[PDB]
Parts: C-alpha cells; structure tokens; sequence
C-alpha cells in the first residue's frame, strides 16, 4: 500500500521534524542500529564487540521496565509537573526530540528508578494474585 | 480453507551452502608432555571424547570434491604451523662460506662413489675475536663447485640463508579435527560408491571431521584411509589429460624403509648461546639407503586399478605404465620424512608393465637431503640436524597420483606416469567427503491461524 | 556404524563363583549402554540399561558397570537358571548396533 | 500382561511376498515407536525398519530400502511389515520390539519371534 | 512422559520429513543456535563474535514483528495466491521444508516487509485505544 | 518514595538473608551482570566476548520457557515430592538460596527438560485454538 504517503525515508530522515511526526518512523532507526594482525586487524573487531555490548545494554532495559519487544510502550508512572509544565500541544507539535533531550536531561535518572520499582511491583502482585487462585 | 495467514516458524530445519573459518581440535593424550611437535596442539581444544553424529533420512545432497574450501584452509593453516614452529631457532648465517672438500673413500661400496663430501673450513667462535677450524661430512645433493681439494659452497647461499631446525622438536604427524562454530554444520556422505562429484543419497551431520594426520609426501598417499568395497578412481575430467587422477586403494600395501648407517653426531659453539650439529665420522661400513615393497602384493593391487580403470577406457584398451616424466627431485621422486631424515627414493622399479585387454621382493634406491624447500616456495630453507644411529620405519601404501599422455586418436593404448607437486591433492585425498552449510532457521507458511486483537 | 565386539565367545562357569563379559565399543559411545539376555525360544529381555543402572524385575546378582569404550557384565552368583546368550547394545549414534552376543555354559 | 505375538510365517519362493503382523495387548499401543529387528542364523542382531508413535515417520536399513513397508494400526492395536521381493538373505527370526520414553532409546519389550525361510 | 513418541531426535534430524512432522521439533534446532596470539588466536573469537552477530540479527526481526520469545506466532497478514496457489494439504503433508524454501524464495522480502507495517498499525491502534480510556 | 525500607542495598547484599526476603531485590543483581596488542590486549577482548556469551545463554533458557522479559514467572509444572518433601515455610523463611541450591542441584536438569515441553504443548495448543475461530 502508500503506507503513510512520506517523501522520502531514510535513518535519522525526521530529525527536524515535530515530535509527532518523528514517532510514525521508528523503525526506520530501530533496525540500522545493529549492523546498518595488521593495522586494520582489531580496528574491525573492538567496533564490532562495542556495538554488540551497546544494543544489549540498551535491551535490557527495556526489559526491567515491562516494555519488551515493543515500540512504543506506555506505564503506570506519572508525569510531575515539576520536569516540565508545557501543555500536551506544544509538546508534539511544537518541538523536537533533539529540542526536548536537551529539556529533561537533568531528570532522567530520576525517571528510570520509578519505571523500575513500578514494575517490580507489577509483577509482585501478579504474583500474588495468581496464588490466590 | 481460503482465508489463509501467513505464520512464523522459528527454527526450522533449512540450509545454505557457505564458507567460514574452521578451528582444529586435538586429542586429550596429545597433552601428555610431547610439546615438542610441528603440530603445535598446544593451542588446539580439546576433542569430546564421544562425538555425536546425526543421520539425515531421505535427504540428498551435492557434493563437489574439486571446488571444496575446506582443502584451501587446511593448507595455510599446516603452512603457518610450520612457520611458527621454526621462528625460535637457530639461523645459519655463518655457514655461508668457502669450503674445502675432499671425497670420501673409506669403506664404501661401488654406488656411494662420490656422493659423500669431506669439508674444512674457518667458523666463528663465542668470542668475537677469534675464529675455530672445523670439519664435517656434507651431502654431494648440498655443495656447488665454485670457480686438488677443490672449494664448494652450500647450495642455497645465492637465494637465502636457511634456519637450523630445533633438535626437540618431532616432525611425527597428529591426527586433527576441524570443527565448525554455532550456526554453521559439516555434512558427510555415507556413500560407498560415491565418486567425489554429483549426488550423495545417504547423509549425515556431525560437528568435527574424524582425525586426519598431515603426512607429506609424492607420487604415493602414505598412513591414510582405505575404500570400503573397491579401488576408487576420482578426476575433475577423466577425458582431459591435464587432470591428476586420485586413486584410493582397497587394502594397504606395506613398505620398509631404512638409512644403514650408523652416524655420529657433532656440537660445535658458533656463537653465544648457539649450536651448530654437524657430522662426525661414519662408524662402520657406507651403504645405500633403499625402500622396499612384496612383488605379489603389489601386482595384485596394480590388476585391480587397471580392472577399475578400463570403465572409462573400455575393454579392448592397452594399459601400461611409465616412470615420470622429468622435472626436479622432489617431483620425479617419491619424497617423504621417516623419523628425522629426509628421503628421495627413485619409483622406477614399480610403474614399469603393460597390461593386455585379456617371496621376493623390489629394491628402490633412496637418497638423502639436508636443505629442505617445502611448499614449493623459493627464498625460505630448512636445515635437518643429523641423526644419530640406524634409522628404519614402516608405513601403509593408501593412494596413488597419476597422469595421462595425450596420445593421438585411439591408439588403443595408454600410459599413465605418477606425478606430484602440489600438496593440496593430498588434503583433497581425505576431506572428499566434507562440506560446510549454514543455517537459516527463519521460514513464513500459510496457515489458518489468525492473531488475536 | 558403531561395531560392537563382545569376548569371550563362550563362556563355561559352573555355578556359584564369578562372570565376567566384556563388550567393547570402537568409538566413544559415552553411557548409552544395554545388556540383553535371551533364553533359546523365549522373548529377550532387558537386565541393564544406561550401563550402570538395573533393569526393573532382573535379579540384584546382575551387576554392569564401564563408560566410554569399555564396558564389563558381571553376576554375583551363578544359577541353573542363567544359561542364557547376553548382548550388547548401544543407542548413542544411529542407527542402534548389537554386539555379536556371549554365549554362557554351566 | 504386557506381551507381543507375531504371526504370519509361512514357506515364499524368491522374490515373492510375505505379510507379517505383531498383535500387541496390556498398554496404550498409540504411545509408544515399534522396531522390527532380525537375527541371520549364527549372526547378531540387525535393525531392519522403525515408525513413530502417530506412524508418521518410517525409517528403513540400507539392504531393505525400496522393498519393505512398514506401518501400524493404533485402532487395532497392530504392527505389519509387508515384504517384497524376497531374497536368500533374507533370513532370520524377525521380533517386533518396542520403545520406550522420548529419551530412552532402549527396547523394553520385545516378541516371541517368527521363522520365515526362503527356498524353491 | 513419552513426549511424541519418536524414534530418534537430534539437530537437524527432520531435514528431509513433511513441514508437518518437522514442526514438532522446533526447540532442538532453536537451542543448539548459539554454543552447541597464535594460529589459533583470532580463529576462535572471530567465529564466536559471527555467532553472536547472527543470533542478535535473527532475534531483531522478530522483536519487531511482535513475535518476541515464540517459536510458532500468528500474524494478521493475509496470505497472496500470486506466492503460492498450492492447496493446505500438499504443503503441510507433501512437502519438506528444503523443498518450500526454494519455492517462496523470491518474495521472502514482501512478506518481511508487509510484517512490520502491520505490527506498526497494530501498536499505534493499541496506543490509541489505552489513551481512549 | 521510601521503597521497601531496607537498611542498605547492594550487589549481591542479601546472599545471606532468606529466600523470601532476598526475593524483593532481583533487579540489583540483574542489572550488574552485563557491564557492573600489548599484554593488556586480549585480556581485556575475551573476558567481554565471553560475558556477552554467558548472557546470551541465560537468556535463551528463559525465552524457550515462556518466561521472557520476566524477573518472576510461573508455570504449568507441579512440584514432584521426590526433589525436596519440605513444607512451604521452611523454604521460604528458614533457608537462604545458596543453601537451597546444594539441596536440589541434583535434580536442575529434569526440571528444566520438563519445563521446555510445557511450553512446546502450551504453543502447540495455542496455535490449534486460534484456527478454529
Ligand atoms: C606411518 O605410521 C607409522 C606408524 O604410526 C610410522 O612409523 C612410526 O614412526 C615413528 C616416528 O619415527 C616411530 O617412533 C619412533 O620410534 C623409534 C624406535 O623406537 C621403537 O622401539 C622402541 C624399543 O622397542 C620402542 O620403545 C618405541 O616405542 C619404538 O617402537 C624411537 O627411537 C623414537 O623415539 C625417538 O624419537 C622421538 C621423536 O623424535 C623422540 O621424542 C624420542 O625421545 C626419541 O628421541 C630420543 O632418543 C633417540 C634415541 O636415543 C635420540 O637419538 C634422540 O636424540 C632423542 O634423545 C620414536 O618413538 C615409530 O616406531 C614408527 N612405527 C613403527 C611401527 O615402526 C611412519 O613413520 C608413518 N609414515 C610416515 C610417512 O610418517
Ligand atoms: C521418508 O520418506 C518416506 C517416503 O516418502 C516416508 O514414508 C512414507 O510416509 C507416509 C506418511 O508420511 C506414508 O503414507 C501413509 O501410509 C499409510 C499406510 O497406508 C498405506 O497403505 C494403504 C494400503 O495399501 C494405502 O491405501 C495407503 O494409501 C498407504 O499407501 C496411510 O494410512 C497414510 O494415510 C493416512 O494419513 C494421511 C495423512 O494424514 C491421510 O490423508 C489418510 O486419509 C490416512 O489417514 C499415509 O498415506 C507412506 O506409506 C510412507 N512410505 C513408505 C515407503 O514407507 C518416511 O516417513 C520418510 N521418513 C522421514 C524420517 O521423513
Ligand atoms: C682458514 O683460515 C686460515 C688462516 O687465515 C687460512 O689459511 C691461510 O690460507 C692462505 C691461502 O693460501 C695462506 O696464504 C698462502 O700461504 C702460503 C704459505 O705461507 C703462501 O705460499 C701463499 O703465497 C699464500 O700467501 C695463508 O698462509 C694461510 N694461513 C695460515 C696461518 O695457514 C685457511 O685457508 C682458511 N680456510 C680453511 C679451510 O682453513
Ligand atoms: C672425487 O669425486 C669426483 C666426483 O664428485 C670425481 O670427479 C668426476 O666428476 C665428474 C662430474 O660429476 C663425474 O662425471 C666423474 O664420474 C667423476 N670421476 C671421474 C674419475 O671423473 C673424482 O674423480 C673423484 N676423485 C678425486 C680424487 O677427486
Ligand atoms: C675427514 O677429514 C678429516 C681431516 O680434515 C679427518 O679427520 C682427521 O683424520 C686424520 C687421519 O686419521 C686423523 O689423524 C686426525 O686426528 C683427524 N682429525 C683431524 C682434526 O685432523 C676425518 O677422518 C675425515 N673423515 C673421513 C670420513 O674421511
Ligand atoms: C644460485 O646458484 C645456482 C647454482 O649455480 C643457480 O642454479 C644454476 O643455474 C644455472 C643457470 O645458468 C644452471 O645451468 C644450473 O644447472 C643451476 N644449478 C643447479 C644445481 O640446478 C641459481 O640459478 C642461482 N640463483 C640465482 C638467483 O642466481
Ligand atoms: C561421477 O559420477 C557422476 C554422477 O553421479 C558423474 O556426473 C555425471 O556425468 C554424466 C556423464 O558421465 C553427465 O551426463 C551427468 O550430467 C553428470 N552428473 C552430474 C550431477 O554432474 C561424473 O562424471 C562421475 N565422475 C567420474 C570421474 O566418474
Ligand atoms: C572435459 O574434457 C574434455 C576434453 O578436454 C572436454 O571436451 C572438449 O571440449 C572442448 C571445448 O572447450 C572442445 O573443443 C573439444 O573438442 C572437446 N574434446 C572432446 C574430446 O570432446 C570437455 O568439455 C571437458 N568437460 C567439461 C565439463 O569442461
Ligand atoms: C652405532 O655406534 C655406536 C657407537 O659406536 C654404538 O653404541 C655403542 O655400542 C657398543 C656395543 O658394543 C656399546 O658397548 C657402547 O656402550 C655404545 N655406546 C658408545 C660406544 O658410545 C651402537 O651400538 C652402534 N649401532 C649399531 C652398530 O647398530
Ligand atoms: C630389503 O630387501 C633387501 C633385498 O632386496 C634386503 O637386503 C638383504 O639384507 C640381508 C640382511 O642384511 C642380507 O643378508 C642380504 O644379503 C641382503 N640382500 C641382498 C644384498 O641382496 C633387506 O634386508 C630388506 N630390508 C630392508 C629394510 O631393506
Ligand atoms: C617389513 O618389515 C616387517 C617388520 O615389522 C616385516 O614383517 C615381518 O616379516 C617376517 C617375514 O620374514 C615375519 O616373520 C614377521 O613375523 C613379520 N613381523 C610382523 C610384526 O608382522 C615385513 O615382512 C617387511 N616387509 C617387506 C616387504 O620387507
Ligand atoms: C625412467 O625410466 C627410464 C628407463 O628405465 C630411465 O632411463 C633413461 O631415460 C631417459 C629418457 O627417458 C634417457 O635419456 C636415458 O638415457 C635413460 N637412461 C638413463 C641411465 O638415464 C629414466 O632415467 C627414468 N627417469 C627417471 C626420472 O627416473
Ligand atoms: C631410477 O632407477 C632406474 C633403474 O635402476 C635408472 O635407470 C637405469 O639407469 C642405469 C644407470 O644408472 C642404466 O644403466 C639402466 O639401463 C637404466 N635402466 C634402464 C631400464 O634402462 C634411473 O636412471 C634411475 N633414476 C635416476 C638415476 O634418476
Ligand atoms: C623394466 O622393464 C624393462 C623392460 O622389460 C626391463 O629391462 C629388460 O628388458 C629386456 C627386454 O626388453 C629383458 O630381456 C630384461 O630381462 C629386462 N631386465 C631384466 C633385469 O630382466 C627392466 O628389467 C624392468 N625393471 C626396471 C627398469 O627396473
Ligand atoms: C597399516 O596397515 C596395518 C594392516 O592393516 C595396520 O595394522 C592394523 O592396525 C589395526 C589398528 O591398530 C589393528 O586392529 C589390526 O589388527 C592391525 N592389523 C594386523 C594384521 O595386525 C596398521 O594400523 C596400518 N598403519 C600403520 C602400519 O601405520
Ligand atoms: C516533582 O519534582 C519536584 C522537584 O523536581 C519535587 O519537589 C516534587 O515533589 C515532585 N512531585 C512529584 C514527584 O509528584
Ligand atoms: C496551554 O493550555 C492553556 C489552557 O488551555 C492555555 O491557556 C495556554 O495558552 C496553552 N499554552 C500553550 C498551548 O502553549
Ligand atoms: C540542568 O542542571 C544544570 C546544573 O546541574 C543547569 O545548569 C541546567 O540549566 C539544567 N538544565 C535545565 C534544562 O534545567
Ligand atoms: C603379475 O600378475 C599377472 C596376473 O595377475 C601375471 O600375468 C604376471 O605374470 C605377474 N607378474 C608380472 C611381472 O606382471
Ligand atoms: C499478489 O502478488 C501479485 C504479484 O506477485 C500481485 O499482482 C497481486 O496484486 C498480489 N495480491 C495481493 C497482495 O493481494
Ligand atoms: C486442492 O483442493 C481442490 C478442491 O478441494 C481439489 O480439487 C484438488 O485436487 C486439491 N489438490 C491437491 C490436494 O493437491
Ligand atoms: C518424582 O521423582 C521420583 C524420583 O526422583 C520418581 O520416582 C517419581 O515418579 C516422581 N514423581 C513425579 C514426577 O510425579
Ligand atoms: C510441616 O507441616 C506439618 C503439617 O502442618 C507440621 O506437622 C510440621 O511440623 C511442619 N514442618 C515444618 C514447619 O518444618
Ligand atoms: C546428589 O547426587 C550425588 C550422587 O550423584 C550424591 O552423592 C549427593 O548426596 C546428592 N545430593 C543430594 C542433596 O541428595
């Protein structure tokens, strides 16, 4: 089919573009971020093993959250007023991924602990739930 | 049945033909000191002790004996062994020198005339400042007259300057294993009649070959494996003359070979923490070196190749045999190592009949090298440290080279000649039956199966 | 094919005293090891299996032990009841062999 | 009791044919893979042909290829071997065994045993 | 218990059974996919850092088909007459697995591809509906 | 928040505690066991290359049970008397995992085989289902 009728796609191709629109390709970056004794001997293999360590640190944790093999994976931790006040509109139709890294970039640790204790919880009164029965 | 999905299977069972990096794998026993070895299995793994192997039911295959990248590995790996197993040992500089030689004529028979050399000549010294006289017994295959006592030179001084081979170390082959890595599998026929090319019928998987022992050698396959039911006759194109033809033989044939010549051997100090082996004097009489094979043995095995080679000549065809051609030793020769010393004998005695549509023994002469040039390769030499007392070894006769002589329309006569060279017919010899595959355990089916939303 | 060799051929203990038979492997077969006794006219059946382990029902004398490439049978004492032909059979690599099978004598 | 019967045997000249049955009783005969195993007179043991549980899958030795049939009835509770064009050696007392467990690869069971001879 | 009943299983052992039959055995191939300075120094990580390679990339596409962690997964993709008019019957008990892949091996890229975009629409309707709540 | 209020936290800090009280902190050690041509060279290349490995491993096994992306996951299997008779409270408030370990060591490679069929017929029976719709 037109799939979503774009220009043009490619990797790193919505950078620019708005929040909103950026997130209909994610795929495209997703799949190019594993592989798309002389002198050039070790310079070939460190790279290689330097990658694979990076995808699979970046893996797991996706893992701990609950977000395995997902895209787009939603929680149950909410947002503070106190990382940003902005209106949901001016948000994804007003600014970038780059514009909004550099945002929260302060307040990203913080947000990670939280996504991991909810799911540790998660999945302690799952637990507990299934026993009951 | 119309409203068909596709569905995802992982891990099925499919594969493609490729090309990877094999690693070897050595015997447990190996470990058992005898670190001093070519075959430096040191650094092989170890082997399981019980190796599994998979049978593949109704499964055929292609095979192609003449295009397998197992055989181009295993060359450079025995070449970079042998390199490797030579870089911590002495290096012959000084032995580039004049010499003064004299012939040998001391107790020996009418056909040791001249071949051996009796030189003198000035050598250096663990002191820088003073210099030794000294004398050893030299090969006349190894000096070259320059211009009585006339004055010679080691035969490689103008190329290169050869490396003294490490007197611990053992030139006796060890079986090896070649395996392959996770997601790659070896796949061996089973055939008793296959002929190196076309379908194999019957299957199998394994993970390592079975144990194959680098031997070296020429116009003969020594300690190798043997045909279950019939002599086997293999070529890229029996009907072109400049193919070799590999045969493999239905049972071995033995041969004796034997050095009658007590030796001694000498130490002399040509620099700090440096020795040169020379030898010494010759204790007792000088007599040839020779091989020997049962003249009834060897005729039934030679009716029974020529019995499998007339299916692609005919019935009505004379069969003869030849001595090589021409060339340099180590072609028109039967080259081989027994125990230290490096042979050449003369295969003269053995491929000479013809054969009709329709106790004893044979006695071949030997001779002996020094500088060695293995791999055909030009600039790298190899000096063999003499050994000491009588040497003697026993080996199976497995295979043969052969060549064939453009002859003029059907003449309804052919010879065919034995000719070596290039040792990746020897490796081909043994891994006929090995190739490599990868999987690919992804496949997409129609089904009835619909995802759930 | 895995070959199986089992020695002695015949075997003539009187009973009470030992047995001993051996059976073994031209490759490493690890412990994928059975023994089989066969009465003359009767259905085979099954004393050890795994090599080390005692079939249900067969009597305690019975006793097999070996990993790799050698394996031995052994039983406690002899009765007038094991005259019997045992083998051997190894289930690592397909298809499954028997041994040539050892032939016991009161 | 657990046991197995062959039956079937009978005098075929060369290349003839010959049907053999292996009625079983005492278990679930749908849950287990069969064997058919036969001793040459003064030789050992010889696999000869095999079929899964669900008689899905048959396996055949070289010698037999191409000319024995194997298949099962899990209604009747029955096993056949169909010969075909027979040949001197093809001699020996055939039994049907049985597998046990889907990592045991061990018989635990085996049959009385059946003569077929070959002469003209 | 006596699992299926075989007469033998090993790595690739169904090679040359119905795509019936070979199915029951996925788990065999799928767990030996993985293990199962001198000449020898580079020889021996270069293969395992191929192997490792190999594994992620497989496991990448199906992550991002949805079939993460299985073996047999449906999907929402309507098979096209035009790959293959053979009947359900002839190809799930007359065919082997080698045979079908020479078969369909010219339109393996439609399908991969057609997979992602349906897995795609599948979680931007998923984010829709939750956020409908 | 105040989590579970716990005096200190650490890799590998509750090695000594029960097994019902070191079950809260699994994300503590899960998260360490992935990064937590001079003589140095190799030394530092093979140890990484073989830490991948041994990730890689552990997670396979869990992907063939169904429990992937899981740090608690239950299953089909019951527990045979045979491998341990103790009660349910003497496990989990009277023994410390490294004790249990020993106890059962015997018995790992059952379990698992038992597990991995589970699964298999757990999918098998999932696909048929899914058809008759
Ligand atoms: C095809 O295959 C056959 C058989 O596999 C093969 O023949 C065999 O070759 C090997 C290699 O030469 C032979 O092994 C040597 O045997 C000699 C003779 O000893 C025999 O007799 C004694 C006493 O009965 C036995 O104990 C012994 O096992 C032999 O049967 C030995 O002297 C050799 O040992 C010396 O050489 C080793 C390797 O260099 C050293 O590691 C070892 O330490 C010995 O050297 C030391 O002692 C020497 C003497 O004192 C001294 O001179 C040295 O400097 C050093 O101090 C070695 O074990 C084997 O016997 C052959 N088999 C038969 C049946 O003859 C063929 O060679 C092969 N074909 C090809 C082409 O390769
Ligand atoms: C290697 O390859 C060989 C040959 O390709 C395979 O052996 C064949 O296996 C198939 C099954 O996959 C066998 O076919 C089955 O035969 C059963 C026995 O009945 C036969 O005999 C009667 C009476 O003569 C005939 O009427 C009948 O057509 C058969 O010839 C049948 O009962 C089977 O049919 C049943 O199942 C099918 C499929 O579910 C249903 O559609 C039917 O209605 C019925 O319920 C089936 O036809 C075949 O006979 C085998 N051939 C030989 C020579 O043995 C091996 O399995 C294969 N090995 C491996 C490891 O892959
Ligand atoms: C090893 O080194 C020695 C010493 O350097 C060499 O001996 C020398 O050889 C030269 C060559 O002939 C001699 O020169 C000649 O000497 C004779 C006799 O004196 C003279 O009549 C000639 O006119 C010429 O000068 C030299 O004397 C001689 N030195 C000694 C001390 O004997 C020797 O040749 C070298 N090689 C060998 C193999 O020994
Ligand atoms: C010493 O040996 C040499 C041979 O190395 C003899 O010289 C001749 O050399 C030629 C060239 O190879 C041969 O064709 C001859 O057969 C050799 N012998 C003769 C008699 O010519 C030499 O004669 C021998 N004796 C001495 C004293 O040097
Ligand atoms: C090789 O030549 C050397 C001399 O250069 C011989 O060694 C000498 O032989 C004489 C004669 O018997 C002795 O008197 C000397 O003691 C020996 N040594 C030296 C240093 O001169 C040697 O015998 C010759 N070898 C052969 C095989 O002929
Ligand atoms: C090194 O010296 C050898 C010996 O002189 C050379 O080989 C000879 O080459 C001539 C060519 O005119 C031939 O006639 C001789 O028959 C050769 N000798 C032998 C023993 O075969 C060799 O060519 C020289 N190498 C170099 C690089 O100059
Ligand atoms: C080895 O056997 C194969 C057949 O299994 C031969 O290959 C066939 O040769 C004939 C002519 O002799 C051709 O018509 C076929 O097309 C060939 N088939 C294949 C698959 O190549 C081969 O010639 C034999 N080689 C030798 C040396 O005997
Ligand atoms: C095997 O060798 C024969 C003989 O060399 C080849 O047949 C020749 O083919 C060339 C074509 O390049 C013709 O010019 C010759 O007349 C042919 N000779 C004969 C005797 O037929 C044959 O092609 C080779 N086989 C293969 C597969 O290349
Ligand atoms: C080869 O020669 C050596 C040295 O002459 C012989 O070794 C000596 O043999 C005698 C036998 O009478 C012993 O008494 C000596 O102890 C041995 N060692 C020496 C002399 O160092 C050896 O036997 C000879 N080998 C043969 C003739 O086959
Ligand atoms: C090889 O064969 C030769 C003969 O063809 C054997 O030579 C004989 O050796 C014995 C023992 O030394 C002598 O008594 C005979 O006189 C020799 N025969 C002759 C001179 O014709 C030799 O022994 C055999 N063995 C080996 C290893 O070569
Ligand atoms: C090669 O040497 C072997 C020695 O191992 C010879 O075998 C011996 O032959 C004699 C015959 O005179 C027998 O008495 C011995 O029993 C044999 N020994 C063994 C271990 O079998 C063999 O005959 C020789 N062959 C040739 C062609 O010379
Ligand atoms: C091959 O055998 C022949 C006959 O036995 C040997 O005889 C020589 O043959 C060449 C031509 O082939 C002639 O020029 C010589 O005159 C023949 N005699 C001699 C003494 O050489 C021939 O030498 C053998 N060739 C090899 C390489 O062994
Ligand atoms: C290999 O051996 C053969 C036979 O011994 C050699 O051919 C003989 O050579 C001698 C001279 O050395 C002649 O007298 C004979 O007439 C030759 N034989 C025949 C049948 O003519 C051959 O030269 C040897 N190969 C070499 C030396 O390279
Ligand atoms: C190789 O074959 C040749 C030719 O048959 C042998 O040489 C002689 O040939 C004549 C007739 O051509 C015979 O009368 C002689 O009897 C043959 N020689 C001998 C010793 O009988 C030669 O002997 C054979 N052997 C070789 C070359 O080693
Ligand atoms: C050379 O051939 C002989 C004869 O086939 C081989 O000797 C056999 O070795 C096997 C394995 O050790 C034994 O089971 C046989 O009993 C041996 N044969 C005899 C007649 O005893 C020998 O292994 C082969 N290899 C060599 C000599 O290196
Ligand atoms: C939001 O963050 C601020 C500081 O960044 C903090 O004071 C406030 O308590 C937070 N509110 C939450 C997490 O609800
Ligand atoms: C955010 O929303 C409030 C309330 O609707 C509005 O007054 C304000 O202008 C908005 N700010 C934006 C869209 O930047
Ligand atoms: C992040 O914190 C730093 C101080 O640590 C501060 O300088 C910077 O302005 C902060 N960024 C934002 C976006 O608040
Ligand atoms: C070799 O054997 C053949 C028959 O096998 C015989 O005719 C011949 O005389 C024998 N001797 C020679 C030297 O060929
Ligand atoms: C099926 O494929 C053919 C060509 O391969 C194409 O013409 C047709 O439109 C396709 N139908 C579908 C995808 O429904
Ligand atoms: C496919 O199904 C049709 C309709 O039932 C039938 O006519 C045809 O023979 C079948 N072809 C097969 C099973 O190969
Ligand atoms: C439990 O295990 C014992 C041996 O460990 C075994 O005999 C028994 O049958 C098993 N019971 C089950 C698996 O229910
Ligand atoms: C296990 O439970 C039984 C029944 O309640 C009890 O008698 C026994 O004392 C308990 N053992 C423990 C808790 O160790
Ligand atoms: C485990 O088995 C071994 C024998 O293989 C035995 O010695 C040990 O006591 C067993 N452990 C337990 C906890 O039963």
């Amino acid at each position: 089919a037109v799939g979503i009728g774009a220009v043009f796609l490619g990797f790193l191709g919505a950078a620019g573009s708005t929040m909103g629109a950026a997130s209909m390709t994610l795929t495209v970056q997703a799949r190019n971020l594993l592989s798309g004794l002389t002198v050039w001997g070790i310079k070939q293999l460190q790279a290689r093993v330097l990658a694979v360590e990076r995808y699979l640190r970046d893996q797991q944790l996706l893992g701990i959250w609950g977000c395995s093999g997902k895209l787009i994976c939603c929680t149950n931790v909410p947002w503070n007023s106190s990382w940003s006040n902005r209106n949901l509109s001016e948000i994804w139709d007003n600014m970038t991924w780059l514009q909004w890294d550099k945002e929260i970039s302060n307040y990203t640790q913080i947000i990670y602990g939280l996504l991991e204790e909810s799911q540790n919880q998660q999945e302690k009164n799952e637990q507990d739930l299934l026993a009951l029965d | 049945a119309e409203n068909l999905w596709v569905t995802v299977y992982y891990g099925v069972p499919v594969w493609k033909d490729a090309e990877t990096t094999l690693f070897c794998a050595s015997d447990a026993k190996a470990y058992e000191t005898e670190k001093h070895n070519v075959w430096a299995t040191h650094a092989c793994v170890p082997t399981d002790p019980n190796p599994q192997e998979i049978h593949l039911e109704n499964v055929t295959e292609e095979f192609n004996m003449w295009k397998n990248n197992m055989v181009e590995q295993m060359h450079t790996d025995i070449i970079s062994l042998w390199d490797q197993s030579l870089k911590p040992c002495v290096k012959l500089t000084p032995l580039c020198v004049t010499l003064q030689c004299t012939n040998v004529t001391n107790n020996i028979t009418d056909d040791m005339r001249g071949e051996l050399k009796n030189c003198s000549f000035n050598m250096t010294t663990e002191l820088r400042d003073k210099k030794q006289k000294v004398y050893s017994l030299f090969y006349r295959l190894d000096v070259v007259q320059i211009n009585s006592n006339k004055e010679y030179r080691l035969i490689n001084c103008n190329t290169s300057a050869c490396t003294q081979a490490c007197p611990k170390v053992s030139f006796e082959p060890i079986p090896i294993h070649y395996c392959a890595p996770a997601g790659f599998a070896i796949l061996k026929c089973k055939d008793k009649k296959f002929n190196g090319t076309g379908p194999c019928p019957s299957v199998s998987t394994v993970q390592c070959t079975h144990g194959i022992k680098p031997v070296v050698s020429t116009q003969l396959l020594l300690n190798g494996s043997l045909a279950e039911e019939e002599v086997m006759i293999r070529s890229e194109n029996i009907t072109n003359n400049a193919k070799n033809i590999l045969v493999q033989f239905n049972t071995p044939v033995q041969i004796n070979c034997t050095r009658p010549n007590n030796n001694t051997r000498k130490s002399i100090r040509i620099g700090p923490g440096q020795a040169f082996y020379a030898t010494g004097d010759i204790i007792g009489d000088i007599r040839q070196a020779h091989c020997n094979v049962s003249k009834a043995t060897w005729n039934e095995t030679l009716g029974k190749v020529v019995k499998q080679l007339r299916k692609h000549f005919g019935n009505n065809t004379i069969i003869r045999f030849a001595n090589s051609s021409g060339g340099d030793l180590e072609v028109t020769t039967h080259s081989f190592n027994c125990g230290g010393e490096f042979f050449y004998c003369n295969t003269s005695g053995l491929f000479n009949s013809t054969w009709i549509s329709n106790n004893d023994s044979i006695t071949l002469p030997c001779r002996i090298k020094q500088i060695i040039n293995m791999w055909q390769r030009i600039g790298q030499c190899m000096y063999a440290p003499p050994i000491q007392g009588v040497i003697r070894c026993v080996s199976n006769i497995t295979g043969l080279i052969l060549t064939r002589d453009g002859g003029s329309t059907n003449s309804t006569t052919e010879t065919f000649r034995p000719g070596g060279g290039d040792m990746r017919d020897n490796w081909r010899s043994e891994l006929y039956k090995y190739k490599v595959v990868k999987i690919e355990p992804l496949g997409v089916a129609p089904t009835r199966c619909k995802r759930r939303v | 094919e895995i070959v199986m060799t089992q020695s002695p051929a015949t075997l003539s203990v009187s009973p009470g005293e030992r047995a001993t038979l051996s059976c073994r492997a031209s490759q490493g077969v690890s412990s994928n090891l059975a023994w089989y006794q066969q009465k003359p006219g009767q259905a085979p059946r099954l004393l050890i299996h795994g090599a080390s382990t005692r079939a249900t029902g067969s009597p305690a004398r019975f006793s097999g032990s070996g990993s790799g490439t050698e394996f031995t049978l052994t039983i406690s004492s002899l009765q007038s009841e094991d005259f019997a032909v045992y083998s051997c059979q190894q289930y690592h690599n397909w298809p499954w062999t028997f041994g040539q099978g050892t032939k016991v004598e009161i | 009791e657990v046991q197995l019967v062959e039956s079937g045997e009978g005098l075929v000249q060369p290349g003839g044919s010959l049907r053999l049955s292996c009625a079983a009783s005492g278990f679930t005969f749908s849950s287990h893979a069969m064997h058919w195993v036969r001793q040459a007179p003064g030789k050992g043991l010889e696999y000869v042909s095999a079929i899964s549980s669900e008689g899905g899958s048959t396996y055949y030795a070289d010698s037999v290829r191409g000319r024995f049939i194997i298949s099962r009835d899990n209604s009747k509770n029955t096993l056949y071997l169909q010969m075909g064009s027979l040949r001197a050696e093809d001699m020996a007392v055939y039994y049907c065994a049985r597998v046990t467990g889907d990592y045991n690869w061990y018989f635990d069971l085996w049959g009385r045993g059946t003569l077929v001879t070959v002469s003209s």
